[PDB]
């Protein structure tokens, strides 16, 4: 149906691009937590991968499990 | 704390048992049981904090322990809770009015705890990174025994690192809040743990400092210049009843005192008036006296008083009477000065020496054992031996046999009506 010509192109707009968000793109502040488990009273970025951990038990954990670029 | 022997370092506490019953000898203190028994007493009111406004007064003869029970009683008080000692003619000053000196005195014994819980990052460094405007960007790395990461720099922690120019490879202390640096050698030590730790440091002020802290811009600097002038009393009443709701709000403790006057003899009547009222507010703490004149007259008034203190302030205060010592107390005593003092005696010697501190006085053969131990390293002996202690007491005069040797010859010195005879002819 999306594909379909029979759809034409402000109807495609309207249906989807339109209906989005345009002109204000964030009013609330930028939270940053830890990726492990949210956490938010410490944070540190990892050497290798340049993100956010919390605790030495959540930097074992992503270091183990969750880094990717090593 | 290196500090050389004094007087009265042998009295390490009160020596008493469960039951506030005294030992013998115990923790350097001979006798006087009744003494420390009460001062025991005071020492458990002192530490319930319950009680304020008590002046008991240590009275008793010369050489008798005065000085060394409130020296025990510090001791056995310990640290964490203030103990000032000020002899009564420091009162006297031409900056401070003897009311306000008194005052400042009482507060300085009275103590306040307050908590104070900083978030502060210790660890290794390990690499700094800060570049121009494109205001500032910075990345700085902490590594400790099991975690190793960076962290994103804002403008003032660079300023504040660019201030205090810190190298790599030092161990690094850095505050949250704050912002204060402290910094450390090289990892002896090491880093422990996590990064960021949650420990709360304690401040113990008194009330005085908080009054001489709020009493000018930068008035903590007169804690120890010492020109802190009469502060006002509105200021002190602030101090008060924050403290109040400090205590109530639970964010702040007040840790009773002792203040101790050494020679209350010499406050005048304006003194002791002010001491009469001062007792009786709260934040009050504990004061000992000492005194040792029987029956004398109070400075400022021509009459006489029961302990050279008026009757009014004699009717506040509890009575701990020290009682004079005998033969084999002078021994033990001397014994403990002389191990204090790295002497080894010998029983003779020890016995000679206790005989003349019966006959004459405590204190002078308490002097003897150091003139005594160097007259025998001139002999190159270790012991000192009894013809040591007689070199000694040859070389050395006691107050009875000076003032004998100066009525003898009364006329070789400077009499109360200036008379000398210089001339030994004639
Ligand atoms: N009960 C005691 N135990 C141990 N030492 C004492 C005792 N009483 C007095 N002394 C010693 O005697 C010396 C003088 O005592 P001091 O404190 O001057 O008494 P006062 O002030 O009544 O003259 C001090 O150096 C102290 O070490
Ligand atoms: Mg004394
Ligand atoms: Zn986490
Ligand atoms: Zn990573």
């Amino acid at each position: 149906f999306l594909d379909s010509a029979l759809l034409n192109l402000m109807d495609k707009n309207v249906i989807y691009h339109n209906v989005y968000n345009k002109r204000y793109f964030k009013v609330l502040p930028l939270i940053t937590t830890c990726s492990i488990c949210g956490g938010y009273d410490s944070i540190s970025s990892c050497v290798n991968c340049g993100n956010k951990i919390c605790s030495v038990s959540c930097f074992k954990l992503h270091n183990e499990t969750r880094c990717r670029n090593r | 704390s290196l500090s050389l022997i004094a007087a009265h370092s042998h009295i390490t506490g009160l020596g008493l048992d469960e039951n506030l019953q005294p030992r013998p000898t115990s923790e350097g203190m001979v006798g006087q049981l009744q003494a420390r028994r009460a001062a025991g007493v005071i020492l458990k009111m002192v530490q319930n904090g319950t009680i304020a406004g008590r002046a008991v007064l240590v009275a008793g003869p010369p050489s008798t322990g005065k000085t060394a029970l409130a020296m025990g009683v510090s001791q056995s008080l310990g640290k964490d809770v203030p103990f000032t000692a000020i002899a009564g003619s420091e009162i006297f000053s031409l900056e401070l009015s003897k009311t306000e000196a008194l005052t400042q005195a009482f507060r300085k014994s009275i103590g306040i705890k307050i908590k104070e819980e900083t978030e502060l990052i210790e660890g290794e460094v390990v690499e700094i990174q800060i570049d121009r405007s494109i205001h500032k960007q910075g990345k700085l790395t902490i590594k400790t025994t099991d975690m190793e990461t960076i962290y994103e720099l804002g403008n003032k922690m660079i300023d504040g690192l660019t201030k205090e120019k810190v190298l790599a490879g030092d161990v690094i202390s850095i505050d949250k809040a704050s912002g204060k640096i402290t910094k450390l050698g090289r990892s002896v030590q090491c880093p422990e743990g996590e990064l960021q730790k949650r420990k709360t440091v304690v401040h113990t002020v008194s009330l005085h400092e908080i009054d001489v802290i709020n009493s000018r811009t930068q008035g903590f600097l007169a804690l120890f210049t010492g020109d802190t002038g009469e502060i006002r009393s509105e200021v002190r009443d602030q101090i008060n009843t924050k403290v109040a709701e400090w205590k109530e709000e639970g964010k702040a403790e007040i840790v009773p005192g002792v203040l101790f006057i050494d020679e209350v003899h010499m406050l005048d009547i304006e003194c002791f008036s002010f001491i009469n009222r001062a007792l009786e507010d709260e934040f009050a703490p504990i004061v000992m006296m000492a005194t040792n004149r029987g029956v004398s007259k109070t400075r400022g008034t021509n009459y006489k008083s029961p302990h050279g203190l008026p009757l009014d302030l004699l009717d506040r205060s509890i009575i701990i009477t020290t009682k004079s010592y005998n033969e084999q107390e002078i021994k033990t005593i001397l014994s403990i000065r002389a191990q204090e003092e790295e002497v080894e005696l010998s029983s003779d010697a020890l016995d000679l020496l206790t005989k003349t501190g019966v006959e004459t006085s405590l204190r002078y053969s308490s002097n003897l054992i150091s003139v005594a131990q160097q007259i025998a390293m001139k002999r190159k002996n270790n012991t000192v031996e009894v013809e040591d202690v007689k070199r000694a007491y040859l070389l050395f005069l006691d107050s009875a046999r000076s003032v004998k040797y100066v009525q003898e010859n009364e006329s070789q010195y400077i009499d109360d009506q200036g008379n000398v005879q210089i001339s030994i002819a004639k």
